[PDB]
């Protein structure tokens, strides 16, 4: 059933893997456009 | 200090800007990088040395990234604590730690946008003498 | 005076170990002390 | 079918004869009788060596043992020791060889004074070896090792140094 | 060795050498008075760290002296 | 009796067991009361013997598990050929293989990886590989990318096909036990079809495709002009011009006039001067000869027609005087324990893999391999390490068989029982050999190191001083040089120029030359034997004393994997069969890490180098191996300190990642020393105090935290200790030759 | 001590010089059937139809063997201690009942009526020859 | 050699006496009217300090303890 499949993603590795991939993709995609940010610029 | 000068007056920073070493796919990423690092102070090497003194002028060095972490960090810990305490009321607590109950977690993950407001509200963070005290001393 | 080293070096490396180990071995293997 | 397959179970097969046996008749014992351990050739050789030979005094045993070792230990110090390429090369071997004999005799008398437990019996030598079960026997063995060891090294020195004249 | 490999492997190895010496024909004459056993668990720790420390000391000493002395700063 | 029996619908295919973790074991199925449940979930996932006492269910799991594994290997291989198609310089390497480096990766233009995309030649900026697939695909005759593209797709189709099989077999059509126990049918099928016919068909490739393509390409024709493989089959005029043996046709084959095919089935016994590598015709004659041998060898066993042996019969007959019943009962152990089968297969397959690496370097079997010094060391070093790991696994499962599957009824006065009953004599004498060699192998280095420091260079064990010449190896070397004349006279050249002959020069690089053996080479061969003997001492002792010992008589009931019995008896630490394997891995390392250096420093010093047209060879390090490899300081000075200059100076270049990988391994290595030196008792107490802080703030976890098990702490260390060691010299080997 | 030795060719692991000099042990048991059993130290052996006897180095080997005999449903395992002078004592079961099953003749020894946490501090008993656990 | 001390918190599991390889322990009747039984340590010379009994006792903290002491041939498990 569908309920059995959802709990598999709910387990620690798959839940950790999917969430941590999104976290890594956000940082990787930010460094793509905005290349290098050593400090916040100063108004 | 330590023979620390601004960027443009420093000849080292002027030379390193020529050797670009473009990081990203953009061809002008190297030139845009060095131009942005003109604000910081540069030493004899030409490498920017950041001052984390706490000067409001140099707040972007440490102060602004510092607050950005703690807001994120408290979000992570406060979410994990509330999710953990919420599991404790249910029957089978050990299984939910492994197989997460998204019905409980995702509402809690939605919160945490204001963890300090909730944190100061809980003057009772569960601390008592009823904890694990573990032979006499 | 340099001849003293020719007599003191070997006794330290040979005579003193042989005397110490020989006494210590018989001392520890003694039945009554 | 070949007869070799049928004869594997029969005791007349040369395979089924067993060379290895338990130590004595008791199988509980540690050792195992083997052709290296319990053959008549090895038993004769080991039992008739000076350490095990019947009807010999403790002094005679060490002399036979020392004369062998003294004659043996001259070689490594002479050819392979320092000053091996020199006129006094053979002389250095005589002193170094006698040096071990003194150290070896020291260990013998030293091991002797400490009460030695026993001399053990094995398959190759069933009887107890000798009167090596006391301080008196080991002490006489040590003094004999010294005399033979000094003599054996001198013999190897005389023959080796004067080999060209012998030729 | 003394830090990583612990006792129970070694005492079994010692029992084999005891068997050989008690069963080697000519070496049966000479025998230990004190039975040989593996080093204790705390002893091996002591022996291991003393080795870890002595090598830590002598090694940097030779580098400290020779690097400074050969160049004389 | 070898019939096919299959159960229908053994188990369903529902997803619910995924949600239920630890279903395979009863204790784990209850619940995760502690964190050790998590670590135990992985440590018992593949141990099917513990899940069920039923051998049939165990065998079905194993047979299906292999299919999913082949899917992984095929997917890994399908991706390799894929990168050669899209992200590669293969088409440029084909035209100019000597002056173009091989690359198959392209790091993306992000934060600063892009420096790693270095100029490898051929208009491609990428990482320089060292697997040698460029040499492999060229021998396969793949001259364009589309031929390379199609092969990748077939592997993925083959991958999913293997994956469908495990589903079909474990869920739908499960073979029963008697299908698996037909070892006689298994050996015939694998020997004849998998090994025999697989070699025969591959000879069809070498004869029709590779050797015509290779014989054209090395002759100077461009890849544009080379015909495709299919054209050789349709048009025979192109092939007959290259190999005139085909004009006779297939009639000389059946009429036994096999001399007509001598043009393309040769016994030259040497390397091609144009391309450093063995002749393709020699490789065609190779597989054809071996296929007939394998096809013949497989009909030995019976399989239902009364014609062939019973392996039970042959073993029982081989008894002798010293061995009471000999090999009686081994067929029962081999046919009633998967672990015994895994032990034999791992031990010899690992020794096989080591034997490959020794062959592949001396006689390069691919075009343009010896000139690529980068590939030879990495290819040599890789397989040498793989075989060492597998040999250790063979000893582990040998002990697991004992604790688990050894039946004393079956093993009654046989070759195995008779070995267990005198285990003390085996180990005590092996202990003597390990001490004998370690003194007289490493002590000679110390004596030379001591004498060279004392200022007495004439007292060393060296070539000018006292010398220990390997006369027996020099003796065997001379025979192989003089063999092509007298013994096996049909051979033109010696089998390998490593034994002797003449310098072979491909371009400016030397492919192979005679490897002279002196006192320094004497001084290292025994170092391997010494380290190998100690590795056997640790592992062999693990197998024999796993069941019992004088210290522990009931070691079998405790299990193969237990940390100890207790403090008393002086200490029972690391006494299990598991812990012996844990120690053998360190010695499997130290045995192996010297082998790759003995290969690395020698070939750089004596063999590999640049040659002039006049005939003077300038080796890389200039004969320093002769006088420096007899002292420990020389290895520290001339091999480690000197050759590592490129690594530390790799920063700001394409090899900069090797400098990082060379360094990050050092961290991972010392991180191992946490778990080896320490003990759980400290760590659980520390965790207890930390748990109080979480109780204080009400962040206490439901699954109560626990320190790692004792066996796990030893396990996690050796995992790091090896990973930090191998990864270190991995980058050092790469960056050194990639620059040199 | 009366019994037949189990039939085995012999083994390096077994009795050593300690047996002659110091307290060799012996185990006795009676079998219903002749069966193959693993020895305490290496190998296999065949027990006889009745009144088996085996000489043993350490007491641990005998009790370890007894646990194996219980798999074959032989519970009449008896152990002795043989000094060099020949003194044999009925060592393992002092009385016919096994240690697990209670018997009136036995008496408690080294029993501490206090709880384990109630033991004194070692500083209270320093320089006295007393131990905390006593 | 060693000293095996048995404390008041026993409940008569009989697990200690079973786990002992050298038969150092024994279950004896306790004078407690409603206490079924209690362990004992009559032959302490044969203790080999393997701490199997400490692993077997199911109390919150162990009713039985094995304190290491003066060693000997029997305690060190030396067949030689
Ligand atoms: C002590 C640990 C530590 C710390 C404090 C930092 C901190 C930093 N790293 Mg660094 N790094 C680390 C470990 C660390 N890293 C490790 C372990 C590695 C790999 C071995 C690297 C490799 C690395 C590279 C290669 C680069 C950095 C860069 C940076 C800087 C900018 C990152 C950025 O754009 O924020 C993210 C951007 C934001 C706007 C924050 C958004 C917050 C959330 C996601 C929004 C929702 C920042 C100062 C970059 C740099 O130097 O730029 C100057 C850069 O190019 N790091
Ligand atoms: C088609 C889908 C499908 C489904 C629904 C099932 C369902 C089931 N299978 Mg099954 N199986 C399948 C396909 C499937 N299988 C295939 C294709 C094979 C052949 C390989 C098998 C072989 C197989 C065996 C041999 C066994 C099962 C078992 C089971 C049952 C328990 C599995 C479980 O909970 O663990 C779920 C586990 C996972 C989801 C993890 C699996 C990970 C995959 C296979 C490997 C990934 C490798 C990866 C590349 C490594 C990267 C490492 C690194 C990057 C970190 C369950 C009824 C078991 C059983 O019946 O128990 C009694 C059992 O013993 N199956
Ligand atoms: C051994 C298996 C293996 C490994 C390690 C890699 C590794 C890689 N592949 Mg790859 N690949 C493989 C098999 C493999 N491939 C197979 C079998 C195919 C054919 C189906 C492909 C088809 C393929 C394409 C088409 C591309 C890669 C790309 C890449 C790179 C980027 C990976 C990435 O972004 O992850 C992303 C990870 C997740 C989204 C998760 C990386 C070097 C990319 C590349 O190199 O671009 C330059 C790219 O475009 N691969
Ligand atoms: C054909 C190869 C093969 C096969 C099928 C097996 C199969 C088995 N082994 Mg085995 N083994 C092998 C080779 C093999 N082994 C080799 C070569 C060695 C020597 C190193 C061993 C040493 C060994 C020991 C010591 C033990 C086993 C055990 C077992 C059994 C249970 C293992 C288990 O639960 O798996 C799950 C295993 C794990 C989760 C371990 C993970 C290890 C990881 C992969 C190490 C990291 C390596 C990686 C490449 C590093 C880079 C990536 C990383 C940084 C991300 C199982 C029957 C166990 C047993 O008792 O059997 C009953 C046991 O204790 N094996
Ligand atoms: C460099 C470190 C080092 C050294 C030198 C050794 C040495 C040894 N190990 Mg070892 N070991 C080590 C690290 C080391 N280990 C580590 C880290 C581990 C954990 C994995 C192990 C695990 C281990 C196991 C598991 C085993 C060994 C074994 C051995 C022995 C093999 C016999 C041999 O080589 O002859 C002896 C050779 C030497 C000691 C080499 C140097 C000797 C020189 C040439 C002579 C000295 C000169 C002179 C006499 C000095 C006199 C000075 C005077 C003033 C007193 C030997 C004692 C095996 C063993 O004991 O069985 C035989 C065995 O089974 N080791
Ligand atoms: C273990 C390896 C080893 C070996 C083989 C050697 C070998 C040697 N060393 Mg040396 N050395 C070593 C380690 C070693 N060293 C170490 C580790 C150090 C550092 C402490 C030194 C430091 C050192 C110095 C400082 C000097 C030497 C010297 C020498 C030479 C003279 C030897 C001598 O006088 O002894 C004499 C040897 C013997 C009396 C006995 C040897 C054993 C015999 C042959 C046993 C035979 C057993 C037999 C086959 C069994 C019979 C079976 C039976 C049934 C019949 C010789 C070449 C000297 C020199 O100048 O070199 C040229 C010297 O001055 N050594
Ligand atoms: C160590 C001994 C040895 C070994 C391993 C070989 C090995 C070989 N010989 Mg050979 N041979 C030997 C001694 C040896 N020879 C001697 C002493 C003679 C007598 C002169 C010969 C005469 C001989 C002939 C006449 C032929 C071989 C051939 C061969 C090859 C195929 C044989 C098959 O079967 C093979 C490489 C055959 C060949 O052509 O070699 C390639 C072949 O025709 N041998
Ligand atoms: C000597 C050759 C073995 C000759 C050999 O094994 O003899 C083989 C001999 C044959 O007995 P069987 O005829 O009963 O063997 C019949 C076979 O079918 C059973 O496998 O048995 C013995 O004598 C046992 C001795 C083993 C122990 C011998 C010492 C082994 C030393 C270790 C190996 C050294 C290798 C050095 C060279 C690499
Ligand atoms: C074959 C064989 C063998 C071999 C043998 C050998 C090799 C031998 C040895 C040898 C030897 C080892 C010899 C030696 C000898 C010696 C001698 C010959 C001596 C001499 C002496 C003398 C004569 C002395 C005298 C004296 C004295 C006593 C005192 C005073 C002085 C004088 C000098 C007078 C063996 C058995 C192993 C085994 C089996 C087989
Ligand atoms: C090698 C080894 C042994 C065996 C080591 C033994 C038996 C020591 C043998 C060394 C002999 C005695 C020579 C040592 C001589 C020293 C150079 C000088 C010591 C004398 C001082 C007191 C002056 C253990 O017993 C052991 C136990 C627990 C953990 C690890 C290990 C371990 O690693
Ligand atoms: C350090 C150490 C430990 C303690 C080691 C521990 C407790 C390792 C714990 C590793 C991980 C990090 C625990 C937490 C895993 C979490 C699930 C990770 C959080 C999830 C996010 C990362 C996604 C031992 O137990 C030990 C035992 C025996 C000998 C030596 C040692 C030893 O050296
Ligand atoms: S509490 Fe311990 S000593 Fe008491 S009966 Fe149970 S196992 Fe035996
Ligand atoms: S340590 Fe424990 S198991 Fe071993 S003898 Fe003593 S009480 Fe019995």
């Amino acid at each position: 059933q569908s309920s059995y499949l959802i709990k598999f993603i709910s387990t620690a590795p798959v839940a950790a893997t999917i969430w941590l991939t999104i976290t890594a993709g956000i940082l990787i995609e930010f460094n793509r456009f905005f290349p290098d940010l050593l400090f916040h610029p100063l108004p | 200090g330590a023979d620390l000068t601004p960027c443009a007056e420093n000849p080292a920073f002027q030379a390193l800007a020529k050797n670009a070493r473009n990081t990203t796919a953009d061809p002008q990423s190297g030139q845009k990088r060095f131009e942005r690092y003109s604000q910081a102070l540069c030493g004899p090497e030409g490498y920017p040395h950041l001052i984390v003194d706490g000067r409001l002028d140099r707040a972007g060095d440490f102060l602004i990234p510092s607050i950005l972490f703690l807001y994120i960090a408290g979000w992570i810990g406060w979410v994990g604590r509330a999710y953990l305490q919420a599991i404790k009321k249910d029957s089978d607590t050990e299984q939910k730690e492994i197989q997460l109950d998204l019905g409980i977690a995702l509402p809690i993950i939605a919160t945490g946008f204001a963890w300090p407001a909730a944190a100061v509200k809980e003057l009772l963070s569960g601390e008592l003498t009823a904890k694990d005290s573990e032979i006499t001393v | 005076a340099s001849f003293l080293s020719s007599i003191f070096v070997p006794v330290i490396g040979w005579v003193v170990p042989i005397a110490t180990f020989s006494f210590l071995f018989l001392y520890i293997e003694r039945e009554d002390v | 079918a070949q007869a070799v397959d049928a004869s594997k179970n029969l005791p007349s097969d040369p395979r089924n004869r067993e060379v290895v046996f338990p130590a004595g008749r008791d199988p509980q014992w540690g050792n195992l009788e083997t052709p290296v351990n319990a053959s008549p050739l090895v038993k004769w050789f080991i039992n008739n060596l000076p350490a095990y030979r019947p009807g010999l005094t403790p002094f005679r045993r060490g002399l036979e043992v020392g004369m062998a070792h003294g004659y043996f230990l001259f070689g490594p110090f002479a050819k392979l020791g320092p000053l091996r390429d020199a006129a006094n090369a053979n002389l250095a071997g005589l002193l170094g060889a006698i040096g071990l004999v003194v150290l070896f005799t020291l260990a013998l008398s030293l091991y002797a004074n400490s009460n030695p437990p026993t001399a053990l019996a094995s398959v190759t030598v069933p009887n107890p070896p000798d009167a090596f079960q006391s301080k008196e026997g080991w002490n006489n063995f040590a003094s004999a090792f010294l005399i033979g060891g000094i003599g054996g090294a001198v013999v190897a020195y005389f023959l080796t140094s004067n080999l060209a004249l012998i030729q | 060795m003394f830090l990583i490999s612990w006792r129970g492997y070694w005492q079994e190895l010692i029992e084999t050498l005891v068997w050989a010496h008690e069963r080697t024909p000519i070496a049966n004459l000479v025998r230990w008075k004190d039975k040989p056993v593996a080093l204790s668990i705390v002893q091996a720790r002591v022996v291991g760290l003393a080795h870890f420390t002595v090598g830590y000391v002598l090694t940097y000493a030779a580098f400290l002296i020779a690097s400074t002395a050969g160049k004389f700063g | 009796k070898a019939r096919v029996i299959v159960d229908k619908d053994p188990v369903p295919t529902s997803f619910e067991k995924w949600a239920q973790p630890g279903h395979f074991d009863r204790t784990l199925a209850r619940g995760p009361k502690t964190t050790t449940w998590i670590w135990n979930l992985h440590a018992l996932a593949h141990d099917f013997d513990t899940h069920t006492s039923d051998l049939e269910d165990i065998s079905r799991k194993i047979f299906a598990a292999h299919f999913g594994h082949l899917a992984v290997v095929t997917i890994w291989l399908s991706g390799m050929i894929f990168h050669g198609a899209k992200f590669s310089n293969y088409e440029a390497w084909l035209s100019d293989p000597l002056n173009v480096r091989p690359s198959a990766q392209v790091v993306w233009p992000i934060v600063g990886q892009d420096i790693l995309n270095g100029d490898v030649g051929g208009g491609f900026h990428g990482i320089q590989i060292t697997s040698g697939l460029f040499q492999v695909w060229r021998g396969w005759g793949i001259t364009n990318s589309f031929q390379l593209y199609c092969t990748a797709i077939g592997g993925l189709v083959l991958a999913g096909l293997f994956l469908f099989a495990g589903w079909f077999h474990y869920h739908k059509r499960a073979p029963k036990l008697e299908w698996f126990q037909n070892v006689e049918s298994m050996l015939n099928h694998h020997l004849q079809v998998l090994l025999g016919c697989g070699s025969l068909g591959w000879a069809g490739h070498l004869i029709h495709v590779s050797a015509p393509i290779n014989k054209l390409m090395d002759a100077g024709v461009a890849v544009k002009d080379i015909p495709l493989p299919h054209e050789f089959i349709l048009n025979k005029s192109l092939l007959i011009d290259l190999f005139p043996g085909f004009a006779a046709g297939l009639t000389p084959f059946f009429t036994l006039n096999w001399g007509q095919y001598a043009d393309f089935l040769t016994f030259k016994g040497g390397l091609n001067p144009v391309t450093g590598g063995l002749w393709m015709t020699d490789i065609a004659h190779h597989h054809l000869a071996i296929a007939v041998v394998f096809i013949i060898a497989g009909h030995q066993y019976r399989t239902n027609w009364g014609i062939g042996h019973s392996i039970k019969e042959i073993l029982e007959n081989h008894k002798g005087p010293f061995t009471g019943e000999g090999h009686k009962g081994l067929y029962e152990n081999l046919t009633t324990s998967w672990h015994a089968q895994l032990a034999t297969n791992l031990a010899f397959l690992g020794s096989l893999t080591i034997i490959i690496a020794h062959h592949m370097y001396a006689m390069p079997p691919y075009p343009y391999l010896a000139t690529d010094y980068a590939t030879q060391l990495c290819i040599f070093t890789h397989h040498i390490w793989i075989g060492g790991f597998l040999i250790v696994g063979g000893a582990a499962h040998a002990a697991i068989f004992m604790v688990r599957d050894y039946d004393p009824v079956v093993n009654q006065n046989n070759v195995l029982d008779r070995v267990i009953r005198h285990r003390d004599a085996i180990i005590s004498h092996l202990n003597w050999v390990c001490i004998f060699l370690g003194f007289h192998s490493f002590g000679l280095y110390i004596h030379n190191d001591t004498m060279r420091a004392l200022g007495r260079p004439q007292d060393m064990f060296s070539d000018t001083a006292i010398q220990l010449q390997p006369v027996f190896a020099q003796w065997v070397q001379n025979l192989h040089t003089l063999a092509p004349g007298g013994t096996a006279p049909n051979a033109l050249e010696p089998v390998s120029y490593a034994f002797g002959g003449g310098v072979l020069a491909v371009g400016g690089k030397v492919a192979m030359m005679p490897i002279a053996l002196g006192t320094a080479d004497f001084l290292i061969h025994h170092i391997h034997a010494f380290t190998i003997h100690v590795t056997v001492l640790i592992l062999l002792k693990g197998v024999l004393f796993a069941r019992s010992s004088r210290l522990i008589p009931d070691k079998a009931n405790l299990g193969f994997r237990f940390p100890c019995d207790g403090p008393g008896r002086g200490g029972t630490c690391q006494v299990s069969g598991w812990d012996h394997v844990f120690l053998g891995l360190f010695w499997m390392y130290n045995s192996l890490s010297i082998v790759i250096f003995h290969f690395s420093w020698k070939m750089q010093s004596d063999v590999w180098g640049t040659v002039d047209a006049a005939g003077n060879v300038s080796h890389i390090t200039g004969g320093n191996f002769a006088q420096s490899a007899i002292t420990i300081n020389g290895w520290l000075r001339d091999f480690l300190w000197a050759q590592a200059s490129q690594v530390i100076n790799s920063y700001g270049s394409a090899l900069s990642a090797y400098g990082l990988m060379f360094l990050g391994a050092h961290f991972v290595w010392a991180f191992s020393l946490m778990f080896l030196f320490s003990g759980r008792g400290y760590w659980q107490e520390l965790i207890e105090s930390i748990v109080w802080a979480h109780n204080k703030l009400k962040v206490a976890p439901a699954i109560q935290p626990r320190a790692l098990s004792i066996t796990q702490g030893r396990a996690v260390g050796v995992a790091h200790y090896l990973l930090g060691g191998i990864a270190t010299t991995w980058a050092f080997f790469h960056a050194h030759i990639l620059s040199v | 001590l009366s019994g037949k030795t189990p039939l085995f060719a012999g083994s390096t692991g077994g009795l050593l010089t300690k047996a002659v000099e110091e307290e060799k042990y012996a185990i006795t048991w009676t079998s219903p059937k002749a069966q193959v059993f693993e020895l305490p130290t290496g190998g296999a052996a065949t027990m006889h139809e009745g009144e088996n006897l085996l000489y043993i180095a350490r007491k641990e080997y005998g009790i370890a063997l007894g646990g194996q005999l219980r798999k074959f449903k032989i519970t009449n395992y008896k152990i002795y201690r043989i000094l060099p002078s020949g003194e044999t004592t009925f060592i393992h079961p002092a009385d016919g009942v096994f240690p697990e099953k209670v018997n009136a003749g036995r008496e408690k020894v080294r029993f501490n009526a206090r709880s384990i946490g109630e033991n004194p501090n070692p500083s209270q008993v320093k320089f006295s020859g007393k131990a905390t656990y006593d | 050699s060693h000293t095996v001390k048995i404390y008041d918190t026993c409940i008569g599991c009989t697990q200690c006496v079973r786990a002992c390889p050298t038969d150092v322990l024994e279950m004896v009747p306790w004078d407690g009217c409603k206490a079924a039984q209690v362990a004992s340590s009559p032959r302490t010379e044969d203790c080999v300090g393997c701490k199997r009994c400490e692993t077997a006792c199911p109390t919150d903290f162990l009713s039985i303890r094995v304190y290491l002491g003066a060693e000997t041939t029997r305690s060190m498990g030396l067949a030689y």
